[PDB]
RNA sequence: AAUAGGGAACGUGAGCUGGGUUUAGACCGUCGUGAGACAGGUUAGUUUUACCCUACUGAUGAUGUGUUGUUGCCAUGGUA
RNA sequence: GCAGAAGGGCAAAAGCUCGCUUGAUCUUGAUUUUCAGUACGAAUACAGACCGUGAAAGCGGGGCCUCACGAUCCUUCUGA
RNA sequence: AACGAGAUUCCCACUGUCCCUACCUACUAUCCAGCGAAACCACAGCCAAGGGAACGGGCUUGGCGGAAUCAGCGGGGAAAG
RNA sequence: UUUAAAUGGGUAAGAAGCCCGGCUCGCUGGCGUGGAGCCGGGGUGGAAUGCGAGUGCCUAGUGGGCCACUUUUGGUAAGCAGAACUGGCGCUGCGGGAUGAACCGAACGCCGGGUUAAGGCGCCCGAUGCCGACGCUCAUCAGACCCCAGAAAAGGUGUU
RNA sequence: GACCUGGGUAUAGGGGCGAAAGACUAAUCGAACCAUCUAGUAGCUGGUUCCCUCCGAAGUUUCCCUCAGGAUAGCUGGCG
RNA sequence: GGCGACGUCGGCUACCCACCCGACCCGUCUUGAAACACGGACCAAGGAGUCUAACACGUGCGCGAGUCGGGGGCUCGCACGAAAGCCGCCGUGGCGCAAUGAAGGUGAAGGCCGGCGCGCUCGCCGGCCGAGGUGGGAUCCCGAGGCCUCUCCAGUCCGCCGAGGGGCACCACCGGCCCGUCUCGCCCGCCGCGCCGGGGAGGUGGAGCACGAGCGCACGUGUUAGGACCCGAAAGAUGGU
């Protein structure tokens, strides 16, 4: 014998994705070929970012892209994500970026594409820069979904604010006991 | 699919899944939702903070068609038209705004969400919050009100 | 079983010690907590109005917040599986300052200055601390005399 | 029986509902009946009009619906008065009537 | 001669017996509004099976002696 | 001695006598204790009113401290 | 009083209840010819002591241990129901 | 209870730190006072040892426990009832304790060679079949190895 | 002889009938039998079907007409 | 390097037999079972975590501020076709895109610049814009200097680069906005001057806002309701013999 630990020796990220999207597949292939032969930290976000669900590839809407891409430096460079891109209704005009995404969606790449700017993938990303020089790589608000604001302490326990599963809004449900002083108490 | 199931990996061992001691029967803690105020107390609070008492009036015989009022604000306002009309609204004639009205779009109310554009509008809608209709008179536009 | 009480086991910790009764003496008062200032709490028995509670005493903690009559102090307690940080109301005479960062406030100060005289003289000083290495080998001398021949007493009672 | 962070709910199964179920296995095969019946419905009549008489204008009610306008039940005799069409001539001319309806 | 003291599932119910306690009937006393209660008294009340294995008791026999008979010897066990 | 069970505390006092008084009022949060780190109860430090006392600093939002109490549903009264 | 297949105590007569058992008969049992079940059954079936779920057939250390059976037997199998 | 340990408990052992310059405040108020906050500038090697951490979701089983050091409560005591700390058993085989849940070593993928721990080495039974050392002891009930499984007061001109 | 019996007849289930024992009512009676509601309920017993690999417990906290059970926290695994 | 022919050579299994060592009978509740605890004579076949609804989270796919025909409708009379295909002035509707209050109801954009009213603890006009600020922050950008067969002259490249910069998601913090209530207050408005509307500044309550992430389908785990993993009462009810 050698110790008394209580194993957390298997770790437990994604060596590969659990889609068989044979297109996903290539790009992992030719990514995980650049991310171990052309020594730079760029390709092994990207592959790493490949490797990752639906859920932690969330969306990333037209008037984030284009306001993280209004910042100093950032004037000749191309956003990529590894996700999809929509566009907001709430932007008004468009300058002309370049991007770079898995999967744009049909109204995002026509405003893109009105402007002038250029789409790419991950193929044509590779052939233009290996290293990834030149690039910022964005991300979209994981803790964005409806799923997070019903994650936290519990939602009766002092301040709290945790939002119950309630089957419907409404007076007359989950609104009497514990959530106003007169009636009973309130956490 | 039964293939791809835990009893079929579960099959020789002999509890099945729910333990030599515990030895999983019918319903322990009573059925539904049993002892909500005694034995299960501790789940309702700390989870389920409100469910017990009257908090409210009684309305009796509610109508969801007196109160249906749908809601635009100002930045899903300009989608209600064509990209067309304001790409024409403001190209250097002259102070002519288009209509923008709501109610056949489906909406009855129009609230505030900053950013409307630098374009005059006149907007038709039902009702109005204070906020949306100074961002309207700061803009040039006006604010006309339909029955 | 246990009687869960509020200054239960105090029979002697909230006491004053011994001919160290009556009335307080006034330093007490006049010393000035500002925010951040390491406090340890030793709840005394005269003033009843703000002793803080029999879990407290002997721990130590730091000052957020400051008013007229007592000091908010943010303190670990050790619950059973995890330690929180709990933020207590104690009045002013149940505290004093914990003298356990004042050396190290020295040796900060003289370490700072000291650092920038090998700036000006050139040398490698190492400053930092050591712990109390094994001895030297020294020279012992019995100049003089011989040994003192010590043997074991004989057993009585 | 309740666990962690949960819903509570109230399914509406404390009835004996297995006798009272409905299945919609026969409903392609009603699909093709109430097909067959329009089909032998238009050719067995004229050329006359399939799906029937002529509809009015009107109108919903109830707020959230009043600004649609849908097809109605009849005509309303004042609007078959100012026509010039008699109330029992208007059904044979392939008019629908509603006599209760007020304009 | 002496009427010492104890054990073996308080040895021993497919060995017996069923007097006692200890089902159902019943009487009396006390207690209870009552139904009923009482190591309180009394009376009447089904005691099943061995043909199995071992232990034991007897009854043949088995191994070896080439076969079989006769006359014996004593290891061991019991023991008055 | 401090109403009382104990322990802690207390001397131009927290005791004893006297003089005025109602802060034992109105209101929002925070915190501690029990603790799941929920509730009631008890408590602490404030903050905002309106007050009392004192020459004033100050002290006071019940009892020198540690105990002395109670959800939803319903009833009842009060409030704009 | 009379009456109890009622409960009890003593006495006379009477007797195998007993001292204390013995013998005889019939029917079985027993053996043979025919015919033939069931209960029960983890595997099984020699002990002592030890330890052990504190009372073993098996385990531990000892004693030891020859096929196959018959008539009985009621110690045990904490026997069966 | 004046005094008062050992073991223990908290905190601190730097860059979120230190110093300087200025400015906001309706707080505080003899005062360019006091205190908070904000901005800007200057100098990183600050006990030993070991180590990759941080973070969220979903979640089964469990909710009869038992033993031994040491510490202790009730009891005459208990293989008794009830706590504290740690380790074990339960969930765990193996070597030794003849035997065994918990003792002593030691923790386990399937093998070959080497070495050991606890424990042993007349013969069962591997290993003293050493020319081992020094004494003590005779029993007509000798003695013989943690837990652990048998004995006290008293007594002996028995021997040392 | 308040006698014994045949056949006919009447009484039907919370009812019958009883010189009374909770007796009898089709081998069933301190509430028959038959079919159904009904696969009635069970915090309580017994059972719960292939292999290998990797990780690996708990019998404690608080509340409950709670003490053979649950809810809760802890311990666990899987996904990241 | 060497040895051996028609009975020998090699080989092992669900073959048998022997020996030495080890080894109590499984399942099962239990602190503890070889138990003098219970079930099990033997063999064969049958035999126990299902399905529907709801919800949760994880994962896979399509579209994406939207998504979804499920209900209808259309298409010669076609086995397979109870399929598939299409509609869109069939999207009604569902969920999402907005919250809050018991309700009447109300309902989420700020900062700077330049000036002015007692620049009065308050504010006003116009422009510029536009989701604020702080501390961390993968990646990226710049980068003195550094690295090559003779020296001064020039080119691409690559590796090393102290330092500096813009900083993703996310965490902590500060500010801001919307609704409910509280306190303190002054001002403005007119399909009509009121027991009228609107505004302010501070503090608190909310499942909010602060450049959207949802919907549909499929699978897995979990919980529940149903006979609900399988078997099991003593009962209760209705109708009859
Ligand atoms: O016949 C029996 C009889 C005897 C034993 C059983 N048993 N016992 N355990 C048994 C296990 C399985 C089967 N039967 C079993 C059954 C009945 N009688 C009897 N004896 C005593 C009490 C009760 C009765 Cl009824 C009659 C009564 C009249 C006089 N003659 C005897
Ligand atoms: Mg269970
Ligand atoms: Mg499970
Ligand atoms: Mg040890
Ligand atoms: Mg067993
Ligand atoms: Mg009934």
């Amino acid at each position: 014998g050698v110790d008394i630990r209580h194993n957390k020796d298997r770790k437990v990220r994604r060596k590969e994705p659990k889609s068989q999207d044979i297109y996903l597949r290539l790009l992992v292939k030719l990514y995980r070929f650049l991310a171990r032969r052309t020594n730079s930290t760029f390709n092994q976000v990207v592959l790493k970012r490949l490797f990752m669900s639906r859920t932690n590839r969330p969306p990333l809407s037209l008037s984030r892209m284009i306001r993280k891409m209004k910042l100093p430096g950032r004037e000749n460079k191309t956003a990529v994500v590894v996700g999809t891109i929509t566009d907001d209704v709430r932007v008004q005009e468009v300058p002309k970026l370049k991007v770079c995404a898995l999967r744009v969606t049909s109204r995002a790449r026509s405003r893109i594409l009105r402007a002038g700017g250029k789409i790419l993938t991950f193929d044509q990303l590779a052939l233009d820069s290996p290293k990834g020089c030149g690039t910022v790589l964005l991300s979209g608000p994981r803790k964005g979904r409806e799923v997070y604001r019903h994650f936290g302490k519990a939602p009766g326990t002092p301040h709290s604010h945790t939002k119950p599963y309630v089957r419907s809004k409404g007076r007359k449900f989950e609104r009497a006991r514990g959530r106003r002083a007169s009636r009973g108490y309130k956490n | 699919p039964s293939r791809l199931r835990k009893t079929r990996k579960l099959r020789g061992h002999v509890s099945h899944g729910h333990g030599r001691i515990g030895k999983h029967r019918k319903h322990p803690g009573g059925r539904g939702n049993a002892g909500g105020l005694h034995h299960h107390r501790i789940n309702f609070d700390k989870y389920h903070p409100g469910y017990f008492g009257k908090v409210g009036m009684k309305h009796y015989h509610l109508k969801r068609n007196q109160s249906f009022c749908p809601t635009v604000n100002l930045d899903k306002l300009w989608t209600l038209v064509s990209e067309q009309t304001r790409v024409n609204a403001a190209k250097n004639k002259t102070g002519a705004a288009p209509i923008i009205d709501v109610v056949r779009s489906g909406y009855y109310k129009v609230l505030g969400k900053g950013k409307l554009p630098k374009q005059p509008v006149i907007v038709k809608a039902k009702f109005f919050s204070r906020r949306a209709e100074e961002k309207i008179k700061s803009v040039g536009g006006a604010c006309v009100l339909v029955a | 079983t246990n009687t869960k009480g509020k200054r239960r086991g105090t029979r002697y910790m909230f006491s004053r010690p011994f001919r160290k009764h009556g009335v307080v003496p006034l330093a007490t008062y006049m010393r000035i907590y500002k925010k951040g200032d390491i406090v340890d709490i030793k709840g005394m028995g005269t003033v009843q109005k703000g002793m803080p509670h029999k879990c407290y005493h002997g721990k130590t903690g730091r000052v957020y917040n400051v008013t007229q009559h007592a000091v908010g102090i943010v303190v670990n307690k050790q619950v059973k599986g995890k330690i929180l940080a709990k933020r207590i109301n104690v009045r002013i005479e149940h505290i004093k300052h914990s003298k356990s960062r004042d050396s190290f406030l020295k040796r900060v100060k003289e370490n700072d200055q000291k650092k920038k005289e090998a700036k000006e003289k050139g040398t490698w000083v190492q400053l930092k601390r050591q712990p109390a290495p094994p001895r030297e080998a020294h020279f012992v001398r019995t100049n003089g005399k011989e040994p003192e021949l010590l043997e074991p007493i004989p057993y009585e009672f | 029986a309740p666990s962690r962070n949960g819903m509570v709910l109230k399914p509406h199964f404390h009835k004996d509902w297995q006798r009272r179920v409905a299945t919609w296995f026969n409903q392609p095969a009603r699909k093709i009946r109430r097909r067959k019946a329009r089909q032998a419905k238009a050719r067995r009549i004229a050329p006359r009009p399939a799906s029937g008489p002529i509809r009015p204008i009107v109108r919903c009610p109830t707020v959230r619906y009043h600004t649609k306008v849908r097809a109605g039940r009849g005509f309303s005799l004042e609007e078959l008065r100012v026509a010039g069409i008699h109330k029992k001539v208007a059904r044979t001319i392939g008019i629908s009537v509603d006599p209760r309806r007020r304009n």
